[PDB]
RNA sequence: UAGCUAGUAGGUGGGGUAACGGCUCACCUAGGCGACGAUCCCUAGCUGGUCUGAGAGGAUGACCAGCCACACUGGAACUGA
RNA sequence: GUAAAGCGCACGCAGGCGGUUUGUUAAGUCAGAUGUGAAAUCCCCGGGCUCAACCUGGGAACUGCAUCUGAUACUGGCAAGCUUGAGUCUCGUAGAGGGGGGUAGAAUUCCAGGUGUAGCGGUGAAAUGCGUAGAGAUCUGGAGGAAUACCGGUGGCGAAGGCGGCCCCCUGGACGAAGACUGACGCUCAGGUGCGAAAGCGUGGGGAGCAAACAGGAUUAGAUACCCUGGUAGUCCACGCCGUAAACGAUGUCGACUUGGAGGUUGUGCCCUUGAGGCGUGGCUUCCGGAGCUAACGCGUUAAGUCGACCGCCUGGGGAGUAC
RNA sequence: CUUACCACUUUGUGAUUCAUGACUGGGGUGAAGUCGUAACAAGGUAACCGUAGGGGAACCUGCGGUUGGAUCA
């Protein structure tokens, strides 16, 4: 049955990029919505938008640009079935840098450059590029 | 296997 | 399966109100009821296995309904074997 | 190899050691261990390191240095810090 | 999927994994600090032997361990919830789903009798065989077992194996429609248990047709076969056993996401139901094809596409799925 | 002197493991051997799977299953 919604969502913006999806919705989370904003405020989709009562429901506007969508690539790196965390030295650094690793930190969902300049580690949730 | 010999 | 009546009666038995079908005691006597009833059926016939699988399914079901109450309430739980008969 | 365990697991009190302790002994409890692999088989000194490998790994424990064990084979104590 | 590889099919304890909100905890997780991580070695920079090997000062390193102090996103523990996963209830639908008991009509075979007269049967052609002791054919009657033509479907139901005349009894699941109720009760499953074609095995029945074995006639160089005439175990029933199949989609289960077209079947909503009908909304099931995937063939919303959880399995051909 | 502990050793019976053994089972490897020609094409009886019976040998035959069968059947 559905035993991780996060893996679920990263997959859901990579169908929705591929079959050219204006946009994509969802059951929304808590720490679905932290990344969303990470994702936003790094610049990887438009914006979120949570339309929702008792049931709450996760919006996303997928980004697009030349022919081709902006998000190139995005996997679930921790999974329920193998967490993944790493140290502050240690922290990943996706396509040498000009792409980004989603790490949950005791100060919040941050870029892997966010936690590295805040000098701590976490829970590395996945890559983007 | 196996004519003269062999 | 089970008599519309009969089922409704065990309804308004085990549960806070009629219409209170789906409560974990409930469900449980539903099961147990018919469990017990197809005990006959199976007296004879023991070659319709096929019918005998419902019955496991039943019982398997029941077990894990059971096992979900000792979880929450305890105290419904031993009230509620005792009070079925069962469970030992 | 799926069961293993009588000083066995715990306790009490005596004894005992440089010292804690079933270490030992008497009695009382009936415990203790094991699928996170006990038990029983096979093989084996451990480490710093060595060799290889981009790394993770794989292989290895001569020579140097640390630790352990042994001294023809089995066993025992005496002397003594 | 076809190269080695998905257990024949499920149920399910342990294990792994686990929807959504808040509080609480601070185990995991992250941060800092302080101890320790022998020297040698590797590395860095120097110095000394004529150089090098070698020797050597200092440093870095020893990615580890422990402790104390903090952090609280995520994970876990505990509290209390929630309704979307899951389940219960009500009413209906289709169906060779199962078990048990009846019963019916075609046909084969045999038994008795009538008519009848020289052939029948069989094959490529023949013969064995059956017929003048009257066969074959034909009519009447009777006994008996097995299977269910047409319906029939590119069909339906079942976890799989599988289930087709008709009727009743007992009984399992599925789907739909509305709601109401329960409030994560869930997914997967080593081990375990259960089901499991056909053949086979035990006991007792039954035995028409069919037919391993066997016999006879043919064929052939031979013919331990193919073919022909015969024909027993078995095929049938009860009860127990076996546990394997190319048990195949050679494709594990569960969940999510991702362009289309044409069928089958079973529900259900709406349009003066206007009458062939029309547009919707489910379930199950086929054909074709896009992306994508693929070594290719091909798969393609019933994935072999894009993801997650658990399981089973593979590691050159053979030896061998054999030996112990 | 005597008691306890205890080494060698002794007795019975098991277990395991190594070596070996008349004879025997298949397996493997060795240019042209003998007997047939089973498979590959519709391989001249489509092949193959489980099972059963039979036969110098491949194999044959029965029951069900598979397409990994060729053909205007
Ligand atoms: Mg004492
Ligand atoms: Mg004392
Ligand atoms: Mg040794
Ligand atoms: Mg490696
Ligand atoms: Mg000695
Ligand atoms: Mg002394
Ligand atoms: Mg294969
Ligand atoms: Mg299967
Ligand atoms: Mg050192
Ligand atoms: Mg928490
Ligand atoms: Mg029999
Ligand atoms: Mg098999
Ligand atoms: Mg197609
Ligand atoms: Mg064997
Ligand atoms: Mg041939
Ligand atoms: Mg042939």
């Amino acid at each position: 049955s559905m035993q991780d919604p996060i893996a679920d969502m990263l997959t859901r913006i990579r169908n929705g990029q591929a079959a050219n999806k204006a946009a994509v919705t969802m059951p929304s989370s808590k720490l679905k919505v932290a990344i969303a904003n990470v994702l936003k405020e790094e610049g990887f989709i438009e914006d979120f938008k949570v339309e929702g009562d008792t049931k709450p429901e996760l919006e996303l506007t997928l980004k697009y640009f030349q022919g081709k969508a902006v998000v190139e690539s995005i996997q679930r790196v921790s999974r329920p079935g193998l967490r993944i965390y790493k140290r502050k030295d240690e922290l990943p650094k996706v396509m040498a840098g000009l792409g980004i690793a989603v790490v949950s930190t005791s100060k919040g969902v941050m870029t892997d450059r966010a936690a590295r300049q805040a000098g701590l580690g976490g829970e590395i949730i996945c890559y983007v590029a | 296997k196996a004519s003269s010999x062999a | 399966s089970l008599s519309t009546e009969a089922t409704a009666k065990i309804v308004s038995e085990f549960g806070r109100d009629a219409n209170d079908t789906g409560s974990t005691e409930v469900q449980v006597a539903l099961l147990t009821a018919q469990i017990n009833h197809l005990q006959g059926h199976f007296a004879e016939h023991k070659k319709d296995h096929h019918s005998r699988r419902g019955l496991l399914r039943m019982v398997s079901q029941r077990r894990k309904l059971l096992d979900y109450l000792k979880r929450k309430d305890v105290a419904r739980y031993t009230q509620l074997i005792e009070r079925l008969g069962l469970r030992r």
